[PDB]
């Protein structure tokens, strides 16, 4: 597995489905013309190399395997210093359906 | 290209059975490290706090017979990343706070 | 597949420490912004944060391949394994790069050698704001950058033809100044270490006084007005007078500190200071005018208003 290349690269384009699911929606400063706001950021994607076959349908893992993919470099632009929550653990899930979803 | 290829084998060779952990002349004289500031700027003298914030381009030499190589005649400057893998000096400031 | 086997084959036998043409010839490298936006101007601090998509691009012979592909597009993940050049910003007081959800790198590689390298910067640059006349203030204020390390032997820079790409100038926060105009250039600066070449951004920025006038001005002038009236106020009502001049003066003189407070500690009168300390003496002078009174009040009733507002004409043409 080549974590620099996207999936189906070169013959596809790699379409990812986005949601989010706002926690709470944080104040927001005038003075600095920003707000704050709490979410789950939800990505999806198809990638044929993550295709399994076992006991299990859908593999629960934690953020250790997320690194070690390729994941899309989703930024905000308009955002101004994002924080990425890391108590206890990285605040992440990553989930491989058998079909590679 | 055969700098190229000359100058990879030099610092190559140079980073091979280089113990960080050591000083220079270890269980020897002292090294002589010399220092030289450049102060870039003095941001806030805070009398509320008894501090001041100072903003400078900290240099520091010093010799290495380790890393002493004579087959290519210039001066190899390398990516700041190669600190990592090179001893230096353990300077400190014994007044700061947050740097 | 076929460029996995691209990368593996650049980066094999590729030395990250080395330069590209090291000891053959100076790394020519073609620097581009994109000022996503330039963010609040600190005067007090006298600092500025500008948000930039900093983009450079150089040759470098190591990384070329010839194949069906004409561009290796990547993420952020290939920016370590390849030379990247130490460009630092010499003003900067402080500066981060982004990295939420990743980090905000691009990489592209071309065949002939080309690398396209940008990332998502903010910058806290240093401004030495010269605020002699405030707030009327126009500024300069420079983005400098160069090599940390490599002198001008080793890495040369030089603007492309798209100098920068200045963004929409109507969402930026800039709300004290209007964004006038840019203006680059690209000098040598010898140091102790060697001959560095510089590359630095002028952005110009001209104060806009609509605020200071509500904020300041307006009720230094409105004040100053309230010592008129005791003019025409009796003179025979001592405590009224002297109430009006009491009053008059001191809360001229909070005015001056809250007014002064918005300013850094800086020793010298400002155009601002200038304006206040004026409208202290019509106020001390309109309060002495009745102690001389006591111990002419139609000749005030003329002059104040006269003066003052000649005062404004010589200060504002100004
Ligand atoms: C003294 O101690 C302090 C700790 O108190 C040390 O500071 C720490 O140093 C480490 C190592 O340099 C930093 O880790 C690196 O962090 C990178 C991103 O950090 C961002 O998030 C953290 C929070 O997690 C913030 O703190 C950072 O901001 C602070 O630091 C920056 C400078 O980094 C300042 O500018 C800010 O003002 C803040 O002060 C950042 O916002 C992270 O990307 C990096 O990991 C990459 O690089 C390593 C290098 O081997 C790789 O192993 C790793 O896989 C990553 O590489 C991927 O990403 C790069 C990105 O381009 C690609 O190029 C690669 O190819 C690959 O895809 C590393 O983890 C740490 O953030 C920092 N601060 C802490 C811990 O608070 C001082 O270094 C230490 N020494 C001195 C002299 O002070
Ligand atoms: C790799 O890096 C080294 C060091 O940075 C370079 O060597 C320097 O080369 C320059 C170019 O000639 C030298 O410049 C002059 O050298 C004179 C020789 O002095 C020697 O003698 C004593 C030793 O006891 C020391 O002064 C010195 O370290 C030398 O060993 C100096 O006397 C000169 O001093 C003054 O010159 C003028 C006077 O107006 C000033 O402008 C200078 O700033 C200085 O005050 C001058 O320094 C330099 O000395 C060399 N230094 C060393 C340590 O060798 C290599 O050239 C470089 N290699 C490259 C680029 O390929
Ligand atoms: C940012 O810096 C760049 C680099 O200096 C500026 O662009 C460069 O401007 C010079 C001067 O105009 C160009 O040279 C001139 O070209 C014209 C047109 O061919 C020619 O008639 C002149 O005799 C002279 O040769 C230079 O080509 C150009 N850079 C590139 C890559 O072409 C740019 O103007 C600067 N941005 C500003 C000032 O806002
Ligand atoms: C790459 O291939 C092209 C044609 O396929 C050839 O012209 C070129 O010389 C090659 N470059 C190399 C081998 O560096
Ligand atoms: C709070 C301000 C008090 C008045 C200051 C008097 C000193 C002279 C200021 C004007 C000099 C050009
Ligand atoms: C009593 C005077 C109040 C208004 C002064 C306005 C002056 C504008 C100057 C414009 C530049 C010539
Ligand atoms: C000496 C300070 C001014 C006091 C009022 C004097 C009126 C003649
Ligand atoms: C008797 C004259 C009073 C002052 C005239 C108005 C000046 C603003
Ligand atoms: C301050 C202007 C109004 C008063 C003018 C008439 C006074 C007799
Ligand atoms: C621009 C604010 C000052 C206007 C002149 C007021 C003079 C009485």
């Amino acid at each position: 597995y080549d974590n620099r290349l996207r999936p189906g690269l070169g013959e596809r384009v790699t379409e990812v489905k986005t949601d989010i699911f706002v926690t709470s929606f944080g104040p927001v400063s005038d003075h600095d013309m920003e707000y704050t706001i709490d979410v789950f950021f939800r990505q999806s994607w198809k990638d044929e190399r993550l295709k399994f076959k076992g006991p299990m349908t859908v593999l629960r893992l934690n953020n250790l395997m997320a690194s070690k993919i390729w994941t899309p470099d989703t930024f905000f632009h308009n955002g101004k210093k994002s924080v990425a929550h890391n108590m206890t653990m990285p605040n992440k899930l990553l989930r491989i359906t058998e079909d590679g979803t | 290209p055969s700098n190229m290829s000359l100058v990879k084998e030099t610092v190559d060779r140079l980073l091979k059975g280089y113990d960080i952990r050591l000083r220079p002349d270890f269980g020897g004289p002292p090294v002589a490290v010399g220092m030289n500031i450049d102060i870039a700027s003095i941001d806030m003298v805070s009398e509320v706090n008894m501090d001041y914030t100072l903003t400078m381009y900290f240099q520091q030499a010093w010799r290495d017979k380790r890393l002493s190589y004579n087959v290519i005649p210039l001066n190899l400057t390398l990516d700041n990343r190669v600190a990592d893998q090179l001893w230096v000096p353990d300077t400190y400031f014994l007044n700061d706070k947050k740097s | 597949g076929d460029v996995t086997v691209i990368l593996n084959n650049l980066l094999e036998g590729y030395d990250n420490k080395l330069r590209p043409d090291i000891g053959v010839k100076p790394t020519l490298i073609h620097t581009d912004m994109y000022v996503n936006s330039i963010g609040p101007v600190n005067a007090i601090n006298m600092e500025y944060t500008i948000d930039i998509f900093f983009a450079q691009t150089w040759y470098d012979r190591r990384l070329k391949f010839n194949s069906t592909i004409k561009v290796l597009r990547l993420n952020s993940n290939m920016v370590g394994k390849i030379w990247i050049p130490d460009t630092f910003f010499r003003n900067s007081k402080k500066a981060d790069a982004h990295w939420i959800t990743t980090p905000n790198r691009m990489l592209r590689i071309w065949n002939d050698g080309r690398v396209l390298y940008t990332l998502r910067l903010t910058i806290d640059a240093e401004c030495q704001l010269q605020l002699h006349n405030f707030p009327m203030d126009e500024h300069s204020c420079p983005l400098e950058f160069s090599s940390y390390g490599y002198p001008r032997e080793e890495i040369v820079y030089q603007w492309k033809r798209s100098s920068v790409e200045v963004g929409d100038t109507r969402s930026w926060r800039l709300y004290q100044f209007s964004f006038v105009g840019l203006r680059n250039t690209t000098e040598v600066v010898k140091t102790t270490s060697g001959d560095y070449v510089v590359m630095s951004v002028y952005f110009d920025l001209s104060r806009r006084m609509g605020y200071f006038t509500i904020q300041t001005y307006i009720p230094c002038t409105l004040i100053v007005v309230l010592s008129w009236v005791s003019f025409w106020i009796n003179k025979d009502a001592v405590p009224a007078r002297t109430s009006l001049g009491i009053t008059t003066v001191l809360t001229m003189t909070t005015l001056s500190t809250i007014a002064r407070k918005s300013l850094p500690k800086v020793s010298y009168v400002t155009a601002m200071d200038l304006f206040v300390s004026v409208c202290f003496i019509f106020v001390f002078s309109a309060l002495v005018e009745y102690g001389t009174l006591h111990y002419m009040d139609s000749y005030a009733r003329i002059f104040f208003p006269t003066a003052f507002c000649l005062f404004n004409l010589v200060y504002w043409v100004s």
